[PDB]
């Protein structure tokens, strides 16, 4: 199997690279392919053939490989860029086969914050008819993935019934997630205030429904 | 009378897969060609002394095409099964049907040394090749070395092959070469190959009176 | 274009056997070699195996994690190549793509030149049973106002979310699901609309749970 950096950070406009290290038998002597994979998409194929470029990919991607390591080249960097690269080559070993490497994620340096949008649903009529009852706060467009959610029902801070995503990512390259806090009708409305306290890089944006 | 059909002297002594159905005769007084036969060498490359060649193979008063490299025993720790789509056959890739494209296996193409014994009370016509791949990406993902020899040792044939990697115009969809060469043998005589890449090695051989 | 659309993936459970399968449109599906990929969640790039062209022999190549136990096939009548897994185990659970490639012309080798994928389909090898969901609406109250539904206690994944039957891609976002303490995933689907807009038109969510065959259009009133 092949050795990428785990991680690999660089500020816009910038020359960055990532490696792929491997044997004689894979990346020595045979072709090596470079793929971009968005976060849950289909990979897009970079690079092939050590450094040629299929059809739509543009000039700033380039490949090189040199012995028994190959490396990746992205020299205008965009924020459409942060996303997951793989290193693909052929193992001639006697049944290798296709082998790959763990994967880089590239993330863009001197993103502007984003402060995160706070949407909380109380629960619904049919669900309240069902005798139960979800509340549903939703967070997104915050681009330094890094918030803290914490729950609060009449300014008391609730343990049970919250359960919370990790961080995603869309079309925007800013962070999404959601928080849903279960609880009988009864809590529901033994309350007139639940929260949803949502602190992103110091600051704390909060909306709260009501019975 | 030796009928060719639609095939040259190089396609039909090289066993182009498009000539099999030649009918095989042991006497001949003069081969009979076409205006241009359709199927000579499926794969692009020079035929080394081709009029010496049809002159040797005018007339003949005995013609027995005979195995000399068995492919199932001969090269253990080489891969045997080589195929282009340039030498196609009921619309399959294949090759010539006297000729083996060693390559690779398991990573390796150690240094090979295939000895043939002329037992056969008659001149035999052994015929090679040698590969000229069109690039260095070509040479490693074949060979998996960089520096190849090839070297053939008779007592009257003896030559160090030129394996020059050349890229060269596309033709028959390929723009690497194969240079054929061949020689005959005297009975008695031993012909060694030796070769770490690039080599089409004899398959079968055919042993000649030459009336 | 060159397209890839896949299918067969769905709840099966250990030691049980799956047939996925990958239609091709937009090229000679003949003159391509096609592989198949894995993905177990969130966990990098996995190659499963890859079948030549019928001009190359139509041979195979697997994987050493899978060799003996799948199978890969191609229809040129239809355009579709199959991947027949068997004896699944829980680690097999992953999304699965396919994809066209070049067979290398002398050595036979798989070009990697995966330039088209499909979307992938997939495929959890489980023990525990189906669980069709719960689809709520999120009614509405700068001048935006903020709809959405609620798809709760099913399993397993997948759910897809389409808004007015699949046409508004306009101020939607599906959020990734959450794993319950009850081994339950939940989601839920939002949409931006201007809020003079709700008693203006209409708005449906159409969640579809192919494992338990569910599909619920729901709507949102203020
Ligand atoms: C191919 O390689 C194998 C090595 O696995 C060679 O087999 C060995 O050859 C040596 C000397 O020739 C013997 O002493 C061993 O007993 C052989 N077997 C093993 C398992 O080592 C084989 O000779 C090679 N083939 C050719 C044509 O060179």
């Amino acid at each position: 199997v092949l050795t990428q950096p785990p991680s690999v950070s660089a500020a816009p406009g910038q020359k960055v690279t990532i490696s792929c290290s491997g044997s004689s038998s894979n990346i020595g002597n045979n072709y090596v392919s470079w793929f971009q994979q968005l976060p849950g998409t289909a990979p897009k194929l970079l690079i092939y053939d050590d450094d040629k470029r299929p059809s739509g990919i543009p000039d700033r991607f380039s490949g090189s490989k040199s012995g028994t390591s190959a490396t990746l080249g992205i020299t205008g960097l965009q924020t459409g860029d942060e996303a997951d690269y793989y290193c693909g080559t052929w193992d001639s070993r006697l049944s290798a086969g296709v082998v790959f490497g763990g994967g880089t994620k590239l993330t863009v340096l001197g993103q502007p914050k984003g402060a995160p949008s706070v949407t909380l649903f109380p629960p619904s009529s049919e669900e309240l008819q069902a005798n139960k009852a979800t509340l549903v706060c939703l967070i997104s467009d915050f681009y330094p993935g890094a918030v803290t959610v914490a729950w609060k029902a009449d300014s008391s801070p609730v343990k049970a019934g919250v359960e919370t995503t990790t961080p995603s990512k869309q079309s925007n390259n800013k962070y999404a997630a959601s928080s849903y806090l279960s609880l009988t009708p009864e809590q529901w409305k033994s309350h007139r205030s639940y929260s949803c306290q949502v602190t992103h890089e110091g600051s704390t944006v909060e909306k709260t429904v009501a019975p | 009378p030796l009928q060719l059909g639609n095939c040259s002297v190089a396609g039909w002594i090289l066993g182009n897969p498009e000539c099999e159905s030649l009918i095989s005769k042991e006497s001949w007084s003069y081969i009979v060609e076409t205006p241009n036969p359709e199927n000579g060498t499926c794969y692009p490359g020079y035929f080394a002394d081709y009029e010496e060649l049809r002159e040797q193979l005018s007339s003949v008063s005995s013609f027995e095409r005979f195995e000399i490299f068995p492919k199932e025993s001969s090269w253990p720790n080489h891969t045997v099964t080589g195929v282009t789509a340039s030498c196609s056959h009921n619309g399959k890739s294949s090759f010539y049907r006297n000729l083996l494209w060693l390559t690779e296996k398991n990573g390796l193409y150690p240094n090979l040394s295939n000895s043939y014994v002329n037992n056969k009370e008659k001149e035999v016509l052994v015929l090679w090749g040698v590969h000229h791949p069109s690039n260095i990406r070509d040479q490693r993902a074949i060979y998996h070395t960089e520096n190849a020899y090839v070297s053939v040792v008779s007592s009257h044939y003896s030559r160090r092959f030129t394996p020059e990697i050349a890229k060269r115009p596309k033709v028959r969809g390929q723009e690497g070469r194969i240079n054929y060469y061949w020689t005959l043998l005297e009975p008695g005589d031993t012909i060694i190959f030796e070769a770490n890449g690039n080599l089409i090695a004899p398959w079968y051989a055919f042993a000649l009176s030459r009336g | 274009e060159v397209q890839l659309v896949e299918s067969g993936g769905g709840l099966v459970q250990p030691g049980r056997s799956l047939r996925l399968s990958c239609t091709a449109s937009g090229f000679t599906f003949g003159d391509y070699g096609m592989s198949w990929f894995r993905q177990a969640p969130g966990k990098g790039l996995e190659w499963v195996g890859f079948i030549r062209s019928k001009v190359y022999g139509g041979t195979t190549e697997y994987a050493a994690s899978v060799k003996g136990r799948f199978i890969i096939s191609r229809d040129d009548s239809k355009s579709i190549a199959y991947l027949q897994m068997n004896s699944l185990k829980t680690e097999d659970t992953a999304v699965y793509y396919c994809t066209r490639d070049w067979v290398r012309d002398i050595i036979l080798l798989p070009a990697l030149h995966l330039d088209y994928w499909g979307q992938g389909t997939l495929v959890t090898v489980s023990g525990a049973s189906t669980k069709g969901p719960s689809v709520f609406p999120l009614a509405p109250s700068g001048g935006t106002a903020a709809l959405g539904c609620l798809v709760k206690d099913y399993f397993p994944e997948p759910v897809t979310v389409s808004w007015n039957s699949g046409a508004l891609t306009s101020g939607v976002h599906t959020f990734p699901a959450v794993l319950q303490s009850s081994g339950l995933y939940s989601l839920s689907s939002v949409v931006t609309v201007p809020s003079s807009s709700l008693g203006t038109q209409t708005y449906i969510c159409n969640v579809n749970h192919k494992p338990s065959n569910t599909k619920v259009d729901k709507r949102v009133e203020p």
